[PDB]
């Protein structure tokens, strides 16, 4: 979208990752395996459960229609209540479903923004150490194993001990 | 061949699609519905309260006591009251409720009435207060109103009325009464002697003075007379006076107002469910945790917001890739 | 001398500006206008069908046929109505109407009336039906309203009127009538032998009785009496029924509401444009594919949305550079 | 603005692409050129027509007022009239002029993030094979011919070829 | 060991917290809050006019000169009009005020009446301008409003009256005047010779009838007789026309209005602070350069936009780091 | 947040920056400290003093109730009337609360947007001359005097000359 993440320069999703939104696939000598990652994940979840939720509280006090008679010499008020609670329901029904096309929106760059983030957090911790593929990957010039792996996970690589 | 890590993200089998502003039906791995679109199509009771159903009756016709509407002479509290569009049997005997629309609101406002007498028959020594019309028929006997009294002259004569009640009760009192208006002097004097007549009520706020107007009207229900009825709320202490020398439909029984609270009154040809609910419309009852639906803007209870929406999705996962 | 890709964006000559919530006259390559700020000036035919301009004349003197307003004795269908805000031509005998804003609001929901007679003013056999005034003139000569009639004594007398007329025709029609409130007791036994008078109307729903005020009043087009004036919708199968020993202003003639849908009633000074339109104001009429106008709030026909805004302009390209 | 693009590390427009809203400016030893980039341009009138039509859509049911009257001893009513129909007008005013500035806002930076998605598009394609001057431009360090160009707009750039 | 540059940004000490939609409570460095949450708890006066405080008086109580109102007898031009909830000096003598909520919608629009005399006491040659009674004492003694004057028989009398005043003054007239309901036909022809009366009242617009309502209401302020008053605006060179042969309350003062503006009644049980405002609440007064404020909606002055926020507040900094 | 750099790869803000709301911290054979981008630090200042009154001028024409009294026997259009003011009033409440939620969460990334972007100045000036640590620094290959940080910070940094 916005961040040219997700569709973007990573061209796809991953089926096998159900653990969580965002994360890593690794392969080395030992074997390879999908593992999300739990920080920028958990982020998300807040994030956007607290959108859901805010967006449900900002409407609580909306407009509430009651029946209301008139009789057939009181046409121009009858007429002017009708008017007044179709106003007001037109309103909110406007309010409501422009907060969601336009909150829809976002939630689907702020996860772009997230993988993006997640790409840039690995891509500064390897710099020499790891060739920029550009479909998402880097290659690795050194071997890492799952203690290696772990290590970029982790926000941990030590970049000093590979070159 | 050498080691390698990639960065990736979650895709599912989820053919959930939402809206944004640049793009329709954008497939996503994960959406939250927030709008309820279903109702059980059915008249429940309210959080355990019953409503009144009024049936075939109206507010007038159950008010008044029409014959027909004998099934409501002492009803229980309720949650909502039900009346339909056009109920068969409202003012038997033809003729306006004044102030019709105010009174109907003042209901919204009431929970229970507890019926009470205040001036019983008994007390009509020197008229007859027993008048009925086929206009108003129980059983094919002619009849009338169960809580106003038709008073007709006694012995040729209608010797001026002059009642008083005073409401010594704790709540404030619905009281209703009425004037009829004949078709000729002829009937005028058959009915009560007295050709020119009146009718006066008085409260601490009302000061009211009614004149029959006699008149040849189209015949409704076989009757070309009319009745015209009103009502006012009688405060705790305060009294009411009525004077009177012919065409006075006196009160027999009045409403105390017992329990206030919220309520409403829904037009619906539905009939009773036997189910119970929290959220009630006039086409059906709702069970929702949404917040939000689209069934019908007129709602009593603990109810979802109402939307003319068809369709409120948020996205809450990622666009979903085939 | 190597070569070389750039990667750019497109510029161009536009001077189109927009604005942000942070920033001000962006200038963009490209923008689209959704406001529509013109208007043709002109009361235009709405779709193909011609309003009803009343110049002059108020509604009140178009239904009841004020001699002034004689062009529009019989008009055709109308899309809406164009009445000045102060007319000319009103009620040429002074007085009221009663309830006119309320019949103003029914022709809001009118297409097309069709006057017919329903008391000749040949069977007022025991009154002179031929009362005029100078308060109403037409070409010099005292005159009336055309679509009622004024009724006064003959030979010194004036006998209890008893007329009834049944609508046997397929529509609504509507109804109109009068009392006249003279000045004195002189007036009142010079024009209606009798001295304590009444009128009794009464329909399937209505139940009048008018009486009149006699009292000095200022001055109005020359005359102290009033003349106040009723009307009512006789349904189908419904009759009405006079009676009256003076005072009565009556029919004879009433509207059949033959063409029922959208129209208004627009206050406006402009005349008559000889234009076409899709969607007319009271200040002219609007020809546009924009989404918004900022003309008028009050329009009719296939309008765009009304907003307040000076300015509404979408940015589509990009920010151009100089 | 927000992406850092237009007005930014590309310095200014161009007016001789006049093919469409972002593309590319090459030159070797056959001639040079400007030529749109198809897809982006395409996924760009695209977002924006949808965005200018989701805007008209959304103020179809509006509120519109219509005359009423009322007599000296209505004063009241006619007030209340008075002041729920240009509440109605107010409140759709705000409703659009504020939608439109949010959306132009959104619209330009659009615009920014579509210029910064190409730039990368062709930077993760070249890698080693083209020098990053920095202003929007990649000075190849082999040579490539109109063939080779039009693989770079393809997306169809074979990096192992030329290393 | 090596030359380096980094890029940051700032922090600071600040705790100040602000909410978007996907998160609460995010410490910026810098914010601002827009929502003013205080008042001075004061009525003040608006841009240096006083309001006119009522007190224990009514609007009506002080229009038609109640004796214990006497403090307002001419009162200055006000802002705006203050009346508490229940004031206990309203109709001394029971009774209603005829279309009186619609005759306050006036004061709004009004700063300042000019009070003038049209019907001099000393004119009723016929008949005894003097009428008191305990229902409205001053100092002890029976009294009566000071503005109108109650007419009764003299000399076992009551002749027809026919007064007329003509508003020959630049300013739109408010005039008031009564009619005295009575408790039977005994007290009837004792205060008014004439058991059948009427009084009659017409402007160039007005046309109007009453008939005293003779009966037997519950005792208010130690009286069983109502008094039922009307107004009218007349306007410059027309003329109004009183005719009655008894129950007539007739005017005596009348009100110029000559000054038009901005004003309003609020109601509130508050008293007179002695300080200055540009912003004026029935709760307290607001001196703020705040946008927005949550006091109370009903404002008059140059105030900030009312909303029922707790809290309003935008972030200007950057999020804050710990 | 969005853009990644505020509490993102650059960890954290600066107590010492008093100077400004972005910048830069040198450090050389001199001396270090401290110095606010004027450029990009006043461009904010801008953007948001003009978002806070755009803010405010757009709820100018806004809805003022009005006191009306009505008697006992006109409940029905005094309670349609207290409907319709709460109705105005709960419009523009959430209007209000919305919009501030809206345009906070903006701001913020709009910051976020602005110290990336001057990452990105400083980044594509230097290139080969110095090694991107990726925490927010540049560590420098050639020496770079007071003069040499100066011209980092104009945006005249001359790359030829030190490689
Ligand atoms: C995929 O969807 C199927 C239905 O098509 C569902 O039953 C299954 O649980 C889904 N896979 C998950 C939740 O991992
Ligand atoms: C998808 O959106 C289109 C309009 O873009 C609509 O017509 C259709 O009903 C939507 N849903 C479907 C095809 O299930
Ligand atoms: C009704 O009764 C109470 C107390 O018994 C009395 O004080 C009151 O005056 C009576 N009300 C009237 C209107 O006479
Ligand atoms: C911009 O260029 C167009 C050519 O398409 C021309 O018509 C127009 O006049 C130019 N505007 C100015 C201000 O020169
Ligand atoms: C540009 O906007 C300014 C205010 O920001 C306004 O005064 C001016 O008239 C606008 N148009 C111009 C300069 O053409
Ligand atoms: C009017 O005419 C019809 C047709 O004969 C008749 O059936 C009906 O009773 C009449 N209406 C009234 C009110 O008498
Ligand atoms: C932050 O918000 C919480 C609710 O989530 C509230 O209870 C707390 O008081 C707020 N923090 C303050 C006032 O410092
Ligand atoms: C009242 O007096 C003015 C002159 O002061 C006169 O012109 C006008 O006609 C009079 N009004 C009436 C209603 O007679």
């Amino acid at each position: 979208g916005l961040f040219g993440a997700i569709a973007g320069f990573i061209e796809g999703g991953w089926q096998g990752m159900v653990d969580g939104w965002y994360g890593y696939h690794h392969s080395n000598e030992q074997g390879s395996g999908y593992a999300a990652d739990k920080e920028s994940t958990q982020k998300a979840i807040d994030g956007v459960t607290n959108k859901v939720n805010s967006i449900i509280d900002k409407m609580n006090t909306q407009f509430e229609a009651v029946g209301r008679e008139f009789n057939n010499l009181e046409r121009r008020i009858e007429n002017l209540n009708k008017k007044m609670e179709d106003g007001f329901l037109d309103v909110w029904t406007y309010n409501a479903e422009l907060l969601v096309l336009m909150e829809n929106e976002r939630t689907l760059d702020f996860h772009d923004s997230n993988v993006k983030n997640l790409y840039d957090k690995v891509r500064l911790q390897l710099r020499d150490n790891a060739k920029e593929l550009g479909n998402g990957c880097f290659e690795f010039y050194h071997r890492c194993d799952n203690e290696c792996m772990e290590s970029v996970r982790n926000g941990t690589y030590d970049y000093p001990q590979y070159s | 061949d050498p080691d390698q890590i990639c960065i990736g993200y979650h895709a599912n089998n989820s053919t959930e699609q939402v809206d944004t502003i640049m793009e329709k039906n954008v497939t996503v791995t994960h959406a939250q519905d927030i709008l309820e679109k279903t109702h059980n199509g059915k008249l429940c009771d309210l959080d355990g309260v019953k409503p009144l159903i009024l049936r075939d009756c109206s507010v007038a016709g159950w008010l008044l006591g029409n014959p027909m509407c004998d099934e409501f002479l002492n009803v229980p509290e309720w949650s909502y009251i039900v009346e339909k569009i056009n109920p068969a049997n409202d003012l038997c005997y033809p003729g306006n409720f004044n102030d019709y629309e105010e009174l109907k609101h003042l209901l919204s406002r009431i929970n229970h009435f507890e019926k009470i007498q205040i001036i019983p028959k008994s007390s009509w020594s020197d008229h007859e207060a027993s008048g009925v019309s086929s206009a108003c028929p129980y059983q094919g006997r002619s009849s009338f109103f169960r809580n106003v009294v038709w008073l007709t002259k006694k012995d040729n004569a209608y010797p001026t009325i002059k009642r008083s009640y005073n409401n010594t009760n704790q709540e404030d009192l619905l009281v209703l009464w009425g004037i009829h208006h004949p078709n000729d002097a002829a009937e005028q004097t058959r009915l009560y002697q007295n050709p020119t007549t009146y009718i006066s009520v008085g409260t601490s706020t009302l000061n009211q003075r009614l004149v029959p107007k006699i008149a040849t009207r189209s015949k409704v229900n076989g009757q070309s007379g009319r009745m015209e009825f009103f009502w006012t709320i009688l405060k705790p202490n305060d009294a009411i006076n009525f004077e009177s020398n012919g065409n006075f439909i006196a009160p027999e029984n009045a409403y105390k107002i017992v329990k206030k609270g919220d309520s409403t009154i829904m037009k619906s040809e539905l009939e009773y469910g036997n189910c119970n609910t929290k959220c009630q419309t006039p086409i059906g009852a709702i069970n929702s945790s949404m917040p939000f639906h689209n069934i019908h803007p007129l709602t009593i209870g603990e109810c979802p917001k109402y939307v003319k929406s068809s369709r409120l999705v948020l996205a809450t996962g990622l666009r979903n890739s085939p």
